[PDB]
RNA sequence: CGACUUACCAACCCGAUGCAAACUGCGAAUACCGGAGAAUGUUAUCACGGGAGACACACGGCGGGUGCUAACGUCCGUC
RNA sequence: UCCUCCUAAAGAGUAACGGAGGAGCACGAAGGUUGGCUAAUCCUGGUCGGACAUCAGGAGGUUAGUGCAAUGGCAUAAGCCAGCUUGACUGCGAGCGUGACGGCGCGAGCAGGUGCGAAAGCAGGUCAUAGUGAUCCGGUGGUUCUGAAUGGAAGGGCCAUC
RNA sequence: UGCCUGGCGGCCGUAGCGCGGUGGUCCCACCUGACCCCAUGCCGAACUCAGAAGUGAAACGCCGUAGCGCCGAUGGUAGUGUGGGGUCUCCCCAUGCGAGAGUAGGGAACUGCCAGGCAA
RNA sequence: UAGUCCGGAUUGGAGUCUGCAACUCGACUCCAUGAAGUCGGAAUCGCUAGUAAUCGUGGAUCAGAAUGCCACGGUGAAUAC
RNA sequence: CGCGGGGUGGAGCAGCCUGGUAGCUCGUCGGGCUCAUAACCCGAAGAUCGUCGGUUCAAAUCCGGCCCCCGCAACCA
RNA sequence: CGCGGGGUGGAGCAGCCUGGUAGCUCGUCGGGCUCAUAACCCGAAGAUCGUCGGUUCAAAUCCGGCCCCCGCAACCA
């Protein structure tokens, strides 16, 4: 054949999901671009990954001009 | 506008041949001294002069005259 | 014969031929061809069954054709064995649901009109019906 | 355009001031009058507001538009800001460009004591 | 300053009855004079766009922006960012200053200047001079200059049509055909 | 390839350095940094150096 | 250099149709993650230690790659 | 060996000599940060100037751009200019993700000491995911360690790095 | 209390366009000047400063109009978990979940908190 | 010491004579016009003194139409081992 | 079918695997030389690079398909 | 890993250890030559030392780097 190569997969994806209680430190979301974004008490590290910035329950919205998907904690 | 890196924009007088004296400001030193202007060129009188030009059948007329 | 001009990638997976077809109703001419059966139209079949429809017709009457191939089909050499990649291009398929029309006719006579149906039907191997342009 | 330019040149500091959550003091110039006001964290509700509009302050000064107008105001907001109990806060300059009649105000509501 | 007046002393006036305008601002106004000169041929000689600069410089007041290519293209070899030709986007105060020295001393001396076009309107009133050669301006000494690089001249305005920015330039008493 | 490696050397305090890379024929002159150094805990101008 | 004729060939927008594993302005059933609560189950769970075997699988049904929608073929997912 | 897309059955993962492409670097500014900007393709009009340089307008609305493939992303722009600079910083690290493991990744906050901004703040390399190899054995500089009787030293160790 | 207009959020297109009409006492915008503060990699177009002669022309508001965009049922259709059956590269019963598209239509948004002016 | 006050081609216009007649197709004149050309590649020609070179001049044919032909005289060399 | 290498004025060769440049030798056309032809001398033209597509600011030169062309391999039973 | 030599017109050379004066040979255009061609002969057109830095009256030259050019023989993750 002329290709048969790929990569390693990287397991991204919705790690914690809405409604579930996190430790703060606690990646909610691995992705490549902001699919996502960071809402209330939750960061984006270098990787654009949803981290948890205080202990609570994770909370997914959908909201702004653009419509997009935000992550929030409310403890 | 910046100051040092302009040229120097001062004040002079135009004159014409024809009597138009004119005090405009640019970028040429002293004095100056033109052939024409807005007014004094041949445009409203040119065009009038310069399309009535043709005539082949009088030239012929006024070579025979009879 | 039938082919696209030009194309994103050379090769394509089999799929799966499921479920009912999409251009039912007889939009443009007055009759039509539509496939009763379920299967896969290759690109001579078309042009073959289109021949003797326009041939059966004369210069006279307009022909649609609903269909197009737009679907690689590969085929491996003889006497080769099994892997060593994918197989060649050899023809190009149009996949054919139930309900689907292959061919429109118009400005012809409805008895003269299935006479040149018949004659395509016979080129084709799905199993095909005459059908008239409706109202709604 | 020229204000739809404004708003996206100001909306990275507020999105940045309103996740941080801080009671930022909103500062609107106009050719003719200055504005300020400060505003609740949840972005809402206003707590403390002036203006050259008022004539409260309109009645003393010589013309409303300027950099004496404008620490007249600074002066003001920050004056309510502490009967109120408001002391530590953030300042949007609101597209405008820190300098002029804005720093004004800012340096009037630092010099009348809102800490920020 | 001179034509700065006239169009507010005369000519706000003169367009009003025209075309009935409600207001005063419905009037067209001049809002600049953008010279362009696309020397081009720097490409080969560096000093020949510093040359172009120093006459841009010359005819105008101020001192002209060296405009970068904004895309690399093949049919002349040039890339992007690479200095290509000189601009001036002079107005307000200095620019009715040099529409004046334009019109009234600038455009007579055009090697035989029969008529502007008045078809040069790019369908929203504003208009597009090019003129040939430099020498036609008085600023450009005659035994200094070794090149004939003419500019573009290019009067903005505020019409919203061709036919009513005619007018506009037309009562500045500007030659037309 | 191409692009070797440097060290840059503290000049005020111990022999504490920083290694980056670099390209050596485009830019001939020497880097002039201004890293922290840990030893004297104080920032100081890194000069470059060879291993 | 002034310009007329024309058995004539297909643009980008219009309206009407199709098609797509590597197209998506939409979009299920399921499956998966978390919490709440009954009841049921020989703790079924997870944790640490002692011993292993095993790491040639087969076919059948569903989703598929491959082959010819060939193979008691081949390669995966799932029972 | 590594990265991207599909195959992959809407969590993760998932094979074949299945289908298509890439990588083995680049960069002292192409990093940091404050201040500004906003794109392709046209249609017009315009000195040479043409099918295409530069200017002016309009219509467009991201059709572009992103150091390099693809996918996901980007207007608060992560795109494009600009001014100061060295956070491409040392010691840590709550907690998570991903690994059979060796490993790999993300990370608020803390201590020290810095840039930038008026500050709020931001900054522990670059839109993200490729740019890479374990140990052993030596080399180089350092060091509050060892120092085969005792002082040293060699050789070790520990740091940093090849 | 209403009528106005600003600032600032909630909501993100039933919230946007095109179209037609309008507002200028304030408010807002163009505007007026540029010794200055500061500004252009040229230009007071920007940004900035000082002002009040004009104006509501453009902008922005604001009210109208379905030319578009958008929202959008019901019934059906397609898929489909579970269990069964076929004529078994396809489908069909039983039972649950049930779109997309397209219709009937809805639609010129709705509200918070200060702040100023105007008929009360 | 310049494509020049060098060259004077080429063209537009206005004419003059001859001649039945000047557009194909004459000559000359005036006005404007102002090209190639900066001493010529391989080659190559004539010329041994009033000759070569160079300046004008006339005639024949001829209504008109020479830079040709045939004649005439001005200045007048170099070189021939 | 696998595997390298090719395809450039009329001929044979460079320039092609390091992207912007088209040379060399004959032949051809023009003029010389000769009584003439050859030889010889002096000028001149002549190839968008197999073809169709990409990538790119730009392709003879990079990459892919397809049409000829050489060289190599198609083995154990 | 090194100590060593070596670095000029387009290129192959020397000259470079013994600081004040960069040669020499192929590429170079005009001659003279001959009814002519080849030769042969004569003169012309080009580097202030790859390049940057210290001292001293004078620095390719004395001394340090770079870009490198290597001769080699060593080279055991
Ligand atoms: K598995
Ligand atoms: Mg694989
Ligand atoms: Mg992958
Ligand atoms: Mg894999
Ligand atoms: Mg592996
Ligand atoms: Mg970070
Ligand atoms: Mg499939
Ligand atoms: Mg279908
Ligand atoms: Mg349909
Ligand atoms: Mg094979
Ligand atoms: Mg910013
Ligand atoms: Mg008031
Ligand atoms: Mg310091
Ligand atoms: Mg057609
Ligand atoms: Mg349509
Ligand atoms: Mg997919
Ligand atoms: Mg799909
Ligand atoms: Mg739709
Ligand atoms: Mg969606
Ligand atoms: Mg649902
Ligand atoms: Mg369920
Ligand atoms: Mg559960
Ligand atoms: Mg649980
Ligand atoms: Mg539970
Ligand atoms: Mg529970
Ligand atoms: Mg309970
Ligand atoms: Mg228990
Ligand atoms: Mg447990
Ligand atoms: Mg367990
Ligand atoms: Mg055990
Ligand atoms: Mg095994
Ligand atoms: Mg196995
Ligand atoms: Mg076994
Ligand atoms: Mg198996
Ligand atoms: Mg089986
Ligand atoms: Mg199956
Ligand atoms: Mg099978
Ligand atoms: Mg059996
Ligand atoms: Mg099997
Ligand atoms: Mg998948
Ligand atoms: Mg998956
Ligand atoms: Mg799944
Ligand atoms: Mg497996
Ligand atoms: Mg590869
Ligand atoms: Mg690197
Ligand atoms: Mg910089
Ligand atoms: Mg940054
Ligand atoms: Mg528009
Ligand atoms: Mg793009
Ligand atoms: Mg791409
Ligand atoms: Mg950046
Ligand atoms: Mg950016
Ligand atoms: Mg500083
Ligand atoms: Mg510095
Ligand atoms: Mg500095
Ligand atoms: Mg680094
Ligand atoms: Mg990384
Ligand atoms: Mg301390
Ligand atoms: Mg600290
Ligand atoms: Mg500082
Ligand atoms: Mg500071
Ligand atoms: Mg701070
Ligand atoms: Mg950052
Ligand atoms: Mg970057
Ligand atoms: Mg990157
Ligand atoms: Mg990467
Ligand atoms: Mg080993
Ligand atoms: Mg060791
Ligand atoms: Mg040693
Ligand atoms: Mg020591
Ligand atoms: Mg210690
Ligand atoms: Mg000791
Ligand atoms: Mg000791
Ligand atoms: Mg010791
Ligand atoms: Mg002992
Ligand atoms: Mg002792
Ligand atoms: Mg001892
Ligand atoms: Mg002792
Ligand atoms: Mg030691
Ligand atoms: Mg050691
Ligand atoms: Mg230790
Ligand atoms: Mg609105
Ligand atoms: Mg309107
Ligand atoms: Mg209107
Ligand atoms: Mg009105
Ligand atoms: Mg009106
Ligand atoms: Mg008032
Ligand atoms: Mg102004
Ligand atoms: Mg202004
Ligand atoms: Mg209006
Ligand atoms: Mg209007
Ligand atoms: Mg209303
Ligand atoms: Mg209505
Ligand atoms: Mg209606
Ligand atoms: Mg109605
Ligand atoms: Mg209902
Ligand atoms: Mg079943
Ligand atoms: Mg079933
Ligand atoms: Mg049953
Ligand atoms: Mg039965
Ligand atoms: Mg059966
Ligand atoms: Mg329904
Ligand atoms: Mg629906
Ligand atoms: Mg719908
Ligand atoms: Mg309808
Ligand atoms: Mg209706
Ligand atoms: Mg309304
Ligand atoms: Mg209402
Ligand atoms: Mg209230
Ligand atoms: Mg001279
Ligand atoms: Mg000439
Ligand atoms: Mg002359
Ligand atoms: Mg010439
Ligand atoms: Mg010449
Ligand atoms: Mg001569
Ligand atoms: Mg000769
Ligand atoms: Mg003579
Ligand atoms: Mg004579
Ligand atoms: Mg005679
Ligand atoms: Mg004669
Ligand atoms: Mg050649
Ligand atoms: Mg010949
Ligand atoms: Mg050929
Ligand atoms: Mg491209
Ligand atoms: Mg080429
Ligand atoms: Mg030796
Ligand atoms: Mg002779
Ligand atoms: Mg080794």
């Amino acid at each position: 054949t002329r290709n048969g190569r790929d990569s390693e997969a990287k397991r991204l994806g919705v790690k914690r999901f809405g409604g579930e209680s996190v430790l703060a430190g606690s990646i909610i979301v691995r992705q490549r671009g902001t699919k996502f974004h960071a809402g209330a008490n939750v960061g984006c590290g270098r990787d654009h990954t949803l981290f948890a910035k205080a202990d609570g329950k994770v909370k997914f919205e959908v909201k702004g001009p653009k419509n997009r998907k935000f992550i929030s904690i409310e403890a | 506008m910046k100051k040092d890196i302009h040229p120097k924009y001062e004040e002079i007088t135009a004159s014409c041949s024809c009597g138009n004296v004119m005090k405009i400001r640019s970028t040429v030193g002293h004095d100056l001294n033109l052939d024409v202007c807005s007014k004094c060129h041949p445009f409203f009188t040119g065009k009038q002069r310069d399309v009535a030009t043709g005539g082949r059948v009088d030239r012929f007329n006024k070579r025979f005259n009879i | 014969m039938l082919q696209p001009k030009r194309t994103k990638f050379r090769k394509m997976h089999k799929g799966r031929n499921r479920g009912l077809a999409q251009g039912t109703d007889v939009s443009f001419g007055s009759f039509g061809l539509k496939a009763v059966g379920r299967g896969r139209l290759t690109a001579r079949q078309i042009e073959a069954a289109r021949r003797a429809m326009t041939r059966a017709v004369k210069r006279q009457g307009k022909i649609w054709i609903r269909v197009f191939p737009d679907k690689p089909i590969t085929e491996k050499p003889l006497a080769v064995r099994m892997g060593k990649g994918k197989g060649n291009v050899e023809y190009w398929v149009a996949l054919i649901q139930p309900g689907k029309v292959l061919y429109e006719m118009d400005g012809v006579p409805e008895e003269l009109a299935r006479e040149a149906f018949k004659l395509a039907a016979a080129k084709l191997p799905i199993k095909t019906t005459f059908v008239t342009k409706t109202v709604m | 355009d020229k204000k739809s330019a404004r708003i996206r040149r100001a909306t990275r500091a507020r999105r940045k001031l309103q996740e941080l959550g801080a009671t930022r003091l909103v500062v609107h110039r106009t050719p003719r009058h200055i504005y300020a006001q400060v505003i609740a964290p949840n972005g809402s509700e206003v707590l403390v507001a002036a203006s050259t509009v008022e004539k409260a302050i309109a009645e003393q000064l010589k013309y409303t538009g300027n950099k004496d107008a404008a620490a007249a105001v600074g002066k003001a907001v920050a004056e309510r800001a502490l009967e109120k109990g408001i002391k530590d806060v953030s300042f949007d300059r609101s597209g405008f460009q820190y300098h002029g009649r804005v720093q004004a105000l800012a340096d009037a509501a630092r010099e009348a004591g809102l800490q920020f | 300053a001179k034509l700065h007046d006239y169009y507010k002393d005369e000519v706000v006036k003169k367009l009003m009855t025209e075309f009935n305008y409600n207001s005063v601002m419905q009037v067209p106004r001049v809002e600049k004079i953008t010279l362009n000169m696309g020397v081009g041929e720097a490409i080969a000689d560096k000093k020949l766009l510093d040359n172009a600069a120093a006459d841009l410089a010359a005819i105008s007041g101020q001192k002209p922006l060296i405009t970068k290519a904004r895309k690399s293209v093949a049919g002349f070899k040039i890339r992007q960012g690479y200095p290509i030709g000189c601009k001036v986007t002079l107005r307000g105060e200095r620019m009715w200053e040099f529409f004046e020295r334009l019109i009234t001393i600038a455009v007579p001396r055009i090697r035989d200047f029969r008529g502007l076009s008045a078809k040069s309107f790019d369908g929203r009133g504003n208009y597009s001079m090019g003129v040939r050669e430099q020498i036609i301006f008085p600023e450009i000494d005659y035994d200094k200059v070794d090149r004939v690089r003419g500019l573009d001249i290019t009067i903005t305005t505020t019409a919203k049509s061709d036919e009513e920015g005619r007018a506009l330039l037309a009562a500045f008493d500007f030659p037309f055909r | 390839g191409i692009r070797e490696k440097i060290k840059l050397v503290s000049s005020a305090g111990t022999g504490h350095f920083y290694t980056t890379t670099k390209n050596k024929r485009t830019k001939p002159e020497k880097l002039e940094l201004k890293k922290f150094d840990p030893v004297v805990r104080q920032h100081v101008i890194y000069k470059e150096a060879k291993i």
